[PDB]
């Protein structure tokens, strides 16, 4: 057995085809925080959404936030599932913006961010491709007996 | 609150899945094999004789698997996990009853073992059949394992479902700059043959085969089959249509240009051209060799004087070629889902066991003959010792074939590479996706997009997203959630029902008024004609819905080639649907409350005729409502729940109808590389490579499918707190930013597990 | 449609040559032209009614004629009766409001017309005896009646 | 397998509330949300750390080799 | 000619027999027909043709969007035809081809 | 309203139904004709019928090539295998009642050219056998029973039919649902 | 949209009862298709333009499309307003059944919403048939490039 | 006919010319996943 | 116009799919200015003007009669009345069976005589009846069809789909110095090698310009120079 820490280069995905490689690992204090001090685990570029047209991801984030607050798991099924208006009502009954956008502070400068930020839980998954199993390098060594090439 | 049919209709899907698991093609086929096909093969190759010793014979009376007498559930088997650990093979013994004699003419019997048969996981023979939570634990088996695979030499292998083009069905395909060539591959029990029906030139149509020499005119074969009137041909393959008569009558005179013909002369012309008999009994080489060469031209068997059925078969093939000559777009598409059949694991294992049994019988007979070559003391006693020593070849060959996947046979001379595949253990969903997966047929033709495109006809029968991209896109397919593959039921008992219902025998009607009526077909062979085809089909569907005939027998109509078709073979994908009568659904809500209470386990719905199965072809007659609020008073069916368009791996996406389709396909592809829990006994297991998650979490946004496939019990993922934002510039294009101190607290923490095997073997020294 | 160009019984035989666009339409006329006796549900109901009145007229027409014969297609294994086949098996009764039906004794069926046959048909008795083999001629077959059970 | 000691986002110790959550659910029947709020779990990250939990260890322990 | 022999229905032919007679032979049974006093002929109707029409093209009723031509300084294009019918890979997004409704410059994005 | 009691009659009859693939019916409003025939032939164990129809010489005969190729052709020969079909019943109306008699077999008669085959068998001259080959060998080896026609002697069958139908009166025991199980 | 479906109904009923006027290059069967294949395109474009005009200041998809960094106004119109017509091999989706595209539509169907026209947006959620048509159209490019 | 003759040792995508002469395998090389770095200068 | 087109141009295939000839006209008028020159470049019009065909037998003569109606020629403005059809039929008879005699009586009611081994006359009569209405009576027997196109400038020009380049350049009513085809190999046979080089360069620039690919013209120039 071998125990593995999510090194820089490990691949993740979010059930909507938005697979990606971990690019940087930053300390907790250098992370935007809301009024309660919640710090995100993952930050994703908003530029992956408009050209790929994944708004099921957005509805998943809102439904997950509302479900966590309400204490119930939500259903996103094909041609059905939890309605967005219900989730918005549940999210506004608890003092959160109906659209899941929250006023966060910078962790590097401390001051408010000039744009509201889409904040909530998205179910991720770690993929079997790890940079540990891929990093290869050769200087010299074994050669084919026939051609005497590496 | 009351039961609302609009929302409580979907509860039929869990009821269906309870008694018809996702892994049920494999299980059902193997069950049927070990219950019926073994005995059928035994009855086929029963008595092995010898030329010498005229009072001597060997007979197999009965066969069994893992059972000697009628008690105690004999033959304690090594548990599957023990086989998995010890590199053995999960198998059970085959027993036979031997009928052998002596020079004193005595009848003796026994219970003789003739090898080991690999047993499929979770079948009637497997020990895990109907286990409890405790039993599975005692045998170190995870209750959530799918099943439907074999352990051979310590490896888990599965036979994938194989796509095929349907057999015994006329397929008319046109072509440009050439004309029309239509074929019909007829595979009988021991010989298979394609009777190609081509167009050479001049607008005349010939017949082709690998056992005939060159270019038989169709008028000549029709005269050889009893249609010698030379005008009966016209009314047969053209009806009364002038546009067909002139385009066909080019070759109506090729049967007189050589000379005038009678039946015997035409048979002589054909028989001069057949190839050989592989150097055996060449004394038949005359006109009389056509009495068998016309018998061996199609799967239609003629065993008497009259040739009417095969004659009219070739006449209908001629009619289809003439129509396609008149205009294209009368041809059919070979990528249509209703032109393809599915063959399961038991069907292949039947062929493999038949071939091995025949080789074993041949070698047993040669051994007996060699022992009898001595001219003295022919002692038939202890002849079963030779069978007990020699029988290991069948077991060795069975294991070799079912663990290599290379199926090379001799009865059909069929040779295929890559039948079985090693079960994938990378996640809970990876194995479940390995099941219910279908590999494409032959004539791959990767350069063309024909067998690559999605088909509208695969709605609710094959998953619309599960597809591996890369280079096998559209070739590998997966089943939908609510499917059911048919079993070959019968051909004969329902033909009498046809004739009772009103169709006239094919041996009563005339070629003149043949095409003025609707003609019924049974498995693609013309049976007669009927007036009021609508009344015929309505009565037939009522008789099938009330349970008088099989529940998987499909009947429909076709107004282009005026006909009603009836299919009874196996390999046809079905799916349940709700019948709607007079603009009213047949559920009535009360049935749904009764189902919820505990009664009506989805079998009583078919029994009472509230729901029924449909293949692709009967869906053409169907006119189905999506939701209950779309029911116009001209509809035929209503679907039970419209999210089963997707399969099992596709059932993990939340809100799939809000993304673009390539995103759903990408998720289907890479949901199987997610690392998490695998099984409840993943720590008792020892595999080549495992990936495990320390702290897996249930998803916050579920789907109705993950509950049905128990993904919320073995999940592979974690709910991260996410901020969609541009941060640090290290997230530019599909690159993520991970929180240190979320990793420290343990988030995305995994474990790898490999194994090394060593063997200390013995040498001849 | 069109037609490419003891005396009249021996003129050369020409096929029926109807235009491709017309064959569907005339096909509903050819059926009523092969007898010449001396929205797919409404059409079939009308055909059933027309065949009913036709077969009633034929039943009236063949009141007593030596050379006229008819062929009935019945369901194989009709309801076996109790020994008190041979004898009387129900009745073919004309229904009310211009309808026709056949009764076997417990089961009622639908009686219709078969396909139209453009040839001669003869009924013949045969004997295998070696002292004399005969082929007695009785009559010529008029038409075909197909009987189908109904609830 | 077992409930994580801390929370991935905050760091608030939730390892001592799994048993209390189960007891509140079973005895003194309560809504899941009200049970989480009676346990002092107010932030949604800490709430999800206990709501989205599968106790796999109880299923791994049926296969102990020292029975 | 397509006529059939009565009482055998096989086929009728014209024979280069004796004494220069083109009578209607059978070749299957002894049946003959004297042509003398002729009226036989075979009429085959033939659709002639229609006056065909032009193919100017219908750029009207074609998909239109609101973009800017690359060579704006030459032609002022505020609209363009398009189709979203090019998809390289599934992970990668779709591709849209354009053409300038003003000048007719095709390009893709 | 009006009731036609249809009866059932004697089944100990070898009724056969002939069908001619050449001769049509109803050349006009008139129901055609029945041709003059003679010299019928049969073949038990193969049911191979053979019928002879004599041709006419005064109209369309071609005596020259007729005799030159084939020694004599003044009769038409029709072959045909008589197949057994189930459910057929012949009906003739004797009283207002209908009378049903089963058809043992039905044969479809097609033209038979023996003279051409004889021409080959005279000119070209100058082991278990399972299946249709055995049937062909039986049919062409054990052959040629001989028959006599009876054109209009129908004066010994109807009486029996009207008697064999007026001999029993039965009652049914199968129900309406029961028949659905039967058929 | 209901305006453009009534005109399509008129064209269908004309082509059915009588002989619709035939465009030069194409036949009577193709004239109808080539007409409605612009009668729907015009409404798709106008709805898209309306939504783009109503788009807010500080709307991130609009800023990205205006910037040229990611996406386009076509993409955001599909997300917000409507993704109109799914075409494969050059035109609307060919039949997969006898005179039909799916068994949920009446036989002999040529109306929009029966041959690959989606009036829903990704925000709204595709129906089962629109889902399937979009699936086929997406699979086309995948099976082409390889 | 799967035997490897002299001709078969020179042809195809993986023969001498297209596998070992015009295209080889080289020493001093490596391969691993890539990640971004803004503070890394281009070049 | 995709990679199959680039592949054809690059391979220099002698036979391509969809070859198109661009013929520049002299006048601009839809009626009797474009049709009069389109009618000279078309396919087998014998069955297009025959309006029926007859098979006639007699006591000693066997006839095949065609009644070529003149109204259709009066509508489709064609230059052929009687003897052009007769000469075409005799050329076809030389091509297929035999040239003996062709009779013309009135309204182009042509007759054809046959005589020559048994049934040979009947077989030949059947073959003639089947294969008669399939011989070109005007135009080029190497060209599928032509359609008149309305240009963006308003001009009315027709472009031809086939392999008859030199004949089209020679036909009356077209400008022979302005007439081009798809086939670079055709341009090579009739016009020369420099013309083929120009054709290669233009065809590549078109096939890669219609797809939105922006390639410098000098790369394509070098490709053409090397190819030729
Ligand atoms: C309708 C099918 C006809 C087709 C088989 C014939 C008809 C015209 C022929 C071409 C021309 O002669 C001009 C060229 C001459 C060169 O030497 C070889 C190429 C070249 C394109 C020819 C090829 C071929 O021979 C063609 C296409
Ligand atoms: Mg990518
Ligand atoms: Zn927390
Ligand atoms: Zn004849
Ligand atoms: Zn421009």
């Amino acid at each position: 057995r071998q125990n593995r820490r999510p090194e820089l280069g490990d691949k993740f995905s979010s059930r909507h085809g938005q697979k990606g490689v971990c690019g940087i690992i930053v300390k907790q204090e250098d992370m935007p925080f809301n009024d309660q001090g919640i710090v995100p685990d993952i930050i994703m570029n908003p530029h992956g959404f408009p050209s790929r047209m994944t708004v099921g991801k957005m509805i998943e984030l809102i439904s997950g936030k509302a479900g966590v607050l309400n204490g119930t798991l939500e259903y996103g099924t094909c041609f059905g599932g939890s309605k967005l208006e219900d989730m918005s009502k549940i999210l506004v009954d608890q003092g959160f913006n109906y659209s899941g956008k929250d006023m966060l502070y910078s962790g590097i400068t401390g001051e408010c961010l000039q744009a509201y930020i889409f904040f909530g839980p998205i179910y991720y998954q770690k993929l079997k491709h790890m940079v540990l199993d891929k990093m290869h390098a050769r200087a010299r060594g074994p050669r084919a007996v026939l051609t005497r090439q590496p | 609150d009351e039961i609302n049919t609009a929302q409580d209709k979907w509860h039929l899907l869990p009821a269906f899945l309870k008694v018809k698991g996702l892994v049920k093609q494999h299980l059902d086929s193997f069950n049927y094999f070990v219950d019926t096909d073994l005995k059928k093969i035994i009855k086929a190759n029963q008595l092995i004789l010898s030329d010498v010793d005229p009072e001597f014979y060997l007979k197999y009376v009965d066969i069994r698997v893992g059972k000697k007498s009628s008690s105690s559930t004999k033959d304690y088997l090594t548990p599957p996990h023990e086989c998995r650990l010890r590199d053995m093979t999960y198998s059970a013994p085959i027993y036979v009853d031997i009928e052998y004699t002596r020079g004193r003419n005595i009848i003796m019997h026994k219970d003789v073992e003739i090898g080991r048969m690999p047993i499929m996981l979770r079948s009637n023979k497997c020990i895990l059949y109907d286990a409890d939570e405790s039993k599975m634990a005692k045998l170190n088996e995870c209750p959530l394992d799918p099943g439907g695979y074999f352990i051979v030499n310590g490896t888990e292998k599965v036979i994938l479902v194989q796509e095929q083009l349907s057999k015994n069905r006329i397929i008319v395909e046109a072509d440009e700059k050439k004309g029309i060539v239509q074929a019909s591959v007829t595979s009988s029990t021991h010989e298979r043959k394609s009777k190609t029906y081509v167009i050479t030139k001049n607008g005349k149509i010939y017949l082709k085969h690998n056992s005939i020499a060159e270019e038989i005119p169709i008028a000549i074969v029709l005269k050889a089959c009893g249609i010698l009137s030379d005008l009966e041909i016209m009314q047969l393959v053209c009806g009364n249509d002038s546009s067909y008569q002139d385009i066909f009558a080019v070759n109506l005179e090729e049967s007189s240009k050589l000379d005038i013909y009678t039946q015997q002369q035409a048979l002589e012309y054909i028989g001069a051209k057949v190839k050989t008999m592989r150097r055996q009994k060449l004394t038949i080489l005359q006109e009389g060799i056509e009495a068998i060469a016309t018998t061996v031209i199609a799967h239609l068997t003629v065993e008497a004087l009259d040739f009417r059925e095969k004659a009219l078969y070739i006449a209908m093939m001629t009619r289809r070629v003439v129509m396609a000559m008149y205009n294209p777009k009368m041809i059919d598409d070979r990528d249509y889902v209703g032109n393809k059949r599915l063959e399961l694991a038991g069907q292949l294992i039947s062929l493999l066991f038949e071939d091995l049994f025949k080789k074993f019988n041949n070698d047993f007979k040669l051994s007996i003959d060699k022992v009898l070559k001595k001219p003295n003391r022919a002692m038939e006693y202890d002849a079963l010792l030779s069978i007990n020593v020699h029988s290991n070849n069948i077991t060795s060959g069975l294991n070799r074939a079912i663990s290599t996947g290379n199926w090379s046979l001799k009865r059909f001379k069929m040779e295929r590479a890559g039948v079985t595949h090693v079960l994938s253990r990378l996640s809970y969903i990876s194995a479940l996706g390995m099941m219910t997966r279908i590999s494409s047929q032959f004539e791959k033709s990767r350069k063309v997009s024909g067998p690559r495109a999605l088909q509208p006809s695969q709605f609710g029968m094959l998953c619309t997203a599960d597809t591996p991209e890369g280079e096998a896109c559209g070739l590998v397919k997966n089943l939908a959630l609510m499917t059911h593959i048919t079993t070959d039921d019968e051909e004969e008992p329902i033909k009498k029902l046809c004739y009772v219902l009103g169709v006239e025998d094919i041996t009563l009607i005339d070629s003149a008024s043949l095409h003025l009526n609707y003609g019924v077909y049974l498995n693609g062979t013309l049976i007669g004609s009927i007036r009021f085809p609508t009344k015929f089909v309505t009565q037939f569907r009522h008789l099938r819905r009330t349970g008088k005939v099989s529940e998987f027998i499909s009947i429909y109509s076709n107004s282009h080639q005026m006909a009603v078709h009836i299919a009874t073979d196996g390999g046809r994908i079905c799916r349940p649907l709700i019948i709607v009568s007079d603009g009213q659904s047949r559920v009535k809500d009360i049935h749904l409350r009764k189902l919820l209470d505990g009664e009506l386990d989805f079998d009583d719905f078919l029994k009472l005729g509230l729901v029924e199965y449909l293949d692709v072809n009967e869906e053409n007659d169907s006119y189905i409502a999506l939701y209950e609020k779309d029911i116009v008073p001209s509809m035929t069916h209503l679907e039970i729940e419209p999210f089963t368009i997707l399969g099992a791996v596709a059932g993990l996406i939340p809100y799939p109808h809000h993304n673009q389709s390539p995103r759903n396909t990408y998720q289907c592809a890479m949901g199987k590389q997610a690392i998490g829990a695998i099984a409840y006994n993943q720590f008792k297991r020892i595999d080549t490579l495992l990936y495990l998650m320390t702290y897996p979490q249930q998803p916050m946004v579920k789907t109705k499918t993950i509950e049905l496939i128990d993904y919320d019990k073995l999940p592979a993922g974690q709910n991260a707190t996410v901020a969609v934002m541009s941060y640090s510039g290290y997230d530019i294009e599909d690159a993520l930013v991970l929180n240190k101190s979320s990793i420290d607290r343990g988030f995305g923490r995994c474990e790898t597990r490999r194994k090394t095997t060593t063997v200390l073997k013995r040498y001849a020294n | 449609x069109x037609x490419x160009x003891r005396i009249e019984q021996l003129f050369p035989v020409r096929p029926v040559r109807v235009r491709h666009e017309d064959v569907e339409t005339v096909k509903r006329e050819i059926q009523e032209a092969l007898s010449e006796k001396p929205k797919e549900a409404a059409a079939e109901l009308e055909l059933l009614n027309a065949d009913h009145q036709h077969i009633l007229r034929k039943l009236k027409k063949m009141n007593n004629k030596p050379e006229r014969f008819m062929v009935f297609q019945l369901p194989t294994r009709l309801p076996a009766f109790e020994r008190p086949l041979a004898g009387k098996v129900g009745s073919i009764r004309v229904h009310k409001s211009g309808k026709l039906s056949v009764k076997i004794g417990n089961v009622v069926m639908d009686i219709g017309k078969g396909a139209e046959t453009t040839f001669l048909q003869d009924v013949i008795a045969l004997s295998i005896a070696d002292d004399a083999s005969s082929a007695e001629l009785l009559g010529r077959v008029d038409g075909k009646i197909v009987v189908t059970p109904q609830i | 397998m077992i409930v994580p000691v801390r929370c991935f986002s905050c760091g608030k110790v939730v390892g001592d509330k799994w048993e209390s959550y189960l007891n509140l659910l079973q005895e003194d029947e309560l809504d899941e949300g009200t049970a989480l709020s009676r346990l002092g779990l107010k932030r949604y990250c800490c709430r999800r750390m206990i709501l989205t939990h599968v106790d796999l260890i109880e299923k791994f322990l049926r296969y102990n080799p020292l029975e | 000619m397509l006529s059939f022999c009565p009482s055998c229905n096989n086929m009728l032919l014209i024979t280069s027999g004796d004494s220069g007679v083109y009578t209607l032979a059978c070749r299957s049974c002894p049946y003959e027909f004297p042509i003398e006093g002729i009226e036989i002929y075979d009429r085959k109707k033939l659709p002639r043709k229609e006056v065909d029409d032009v193919l100017g093209g219908g750029w009207d009723n074609v998909d239109q969007t609101k973009t800017q031509c690359p060579n704006y300084d030459t032609c002022g294009g505020e609209s363009a035809y398009f189709f979203q019918l090019q998809i390289r890979s599934a992970d990668e997004p779709m591709t849209t081809f354009y053409k300038c409704v003003n000048c007719g410059h095709r390009w893709k994005e | 309203i009006e009731e036609f009691p249809l009866k059932i009659s004697g089944e100990e009859e070898s009724l056969h139904v002939f069908q001619y693939a050449n001769r049509p019916r109803l050349v006009g409003r008139k129901p055609a004709e029945h041709p003059f025939i003679s010299a019928a032939r049969y073949k038990p164990k193969s049911h191979l019928w053979e019928i002879d129809i004599p041709l006419d010489e005064q109209a369309f005969y071609n005596k020259d090539k007729a005799e030159s190729e084939w020694n004599g052709v003044n009769v038409q020969t029709l072959k045909g295998v008589g197949v057994e079909n189930n459910g057929q019943y012949a009906a003739f109306v004797k009283d207002m009642q209908v009378y049903l008699v089963p058809i043992e077999r039905v044969a479809q008669l097609k033209p038979f050219f023996k003279y051409i085959d004889d021409a080959n068998v005279t000119r070209k001259q100058e082991n278990r056998l399972t299946g249709s080959l055995l049937a062909h060998k039986v049919a062409d080896e054990e052959a040629n029973i001989e028959l006599t026609w009876a054109e209009g002697t129908f004066e010994q069958f109807k009486d029996t039919i009207v008697k064999e139908a007026e001999d029993k009166t039965l009652v049914a025991l199968e129900k309406q649902e029961d028949y659905i199980d039967n058929l | 949209v209901e305006i453009a479906y009534h005109k399509c109904d008129e064209l269908i009923t004309l082509f059915n009862k009588g002989e619709l006027e035939t465009q030069p290059g194409c036949n009577e069967e193709q004239t109808l298709e080539a007409k409605i294949g612009g009668l729907l395109s015009k409404v798709r474009e106008e709805v898209g333009d309306v939504c783009i005009n109503e788009l807010d200041n500080w709307n991130a998809p609009l800023i990205m499309a205006t910037c040229g960094s990611k996406g386009s106004t076509l993409n955001v119109s599909q997300m917000v307003a409507v993704v109109g017509q799914q075409i494969i091999s050059g035109n609307r989706v060919p039949d997969g059944f006898q005179d039909r595209s799916l068994p949920h539509f009446p036989k002999n169907s040529k109306t929009p919403q029966s041959k690959g026209f989606v009036r829903n947006s990704f925000f709204s959620g595709l129906s089962p048939p629109e889902f399937l048509f979009h699936a086929i159209s997406g699979r086309e490019g995948l099976v082409d490039t390889a | 006919k799967p035997i490897r003759g002299f001709c078969q040792r020179l042809k195809g995508k993986q023969g001498r010319f297209r596998g070992n002469l015009s295209g080889k395998r080289v020493d001093f090389s490596g391969r691993t996943v890539i990640s971004p770095d803004p503070n890394l200068s281009i070049d | 116009l995709g990679v199959p087109r680039i592949k054809e141009i690059i391979n220099a295939s002698k036979v391509i799919s969809t070859p198109i000839i661009n013929a520049v006209l002299v006048n601009d008028n839809d009626e009797r200015a474009a049709r009069v020159v389109k009618g000279r470049v078309e396919k087998t019009l014998l069955s297009d003007v025959a309006f029926y065909v007859q098979d006639v037998y007699k006591d000693n003569l066997s006839f095949i009669q065609v009644r070529i109606d003149l109204g259709t020629i009066d509508k489709l403005q064609l230059e052929l009345t009687i003897e052009d059809i007769a000469v075409a039929i005799t050329r076809a008879s030389k091509l297929k069976i035999q040239a003996s005699d062709v009779n013309i009586i009135g309204k182009d009611r042509i007759a054809i005589n046959v005589f020559p081994s048994e049934n040979d006359v009947f077989y030949r009569m059947q073959q003639l009846r089947r294969a008669l209405p399939d011989v070109v009576v005007k135009g080029l027997p190497d060209i599928s069809r032509a359609v008149i196109n309305i240009r963006d400038d308003g001009k009315r020009e027709l472009l031809v789909e086939g392999y008859g380049l030199r004949d089209v350049m020679c036909t009356d009513g077209v400008i022979g110095s302005r007439t081009t085809t798809n086939h670079v190999l055709e341009v090579f046979s009739v016009l020369g090698i420099e013309a083929a080089r120009y054709s290669i360069i233009r065809e590549i620039n078109y096939t890669m310009s219609n797809h939105g690919m922006s390639v410098d013209p000098r790369h394509i120039q070098l490709l053409g120079d090397v190819m030729t």
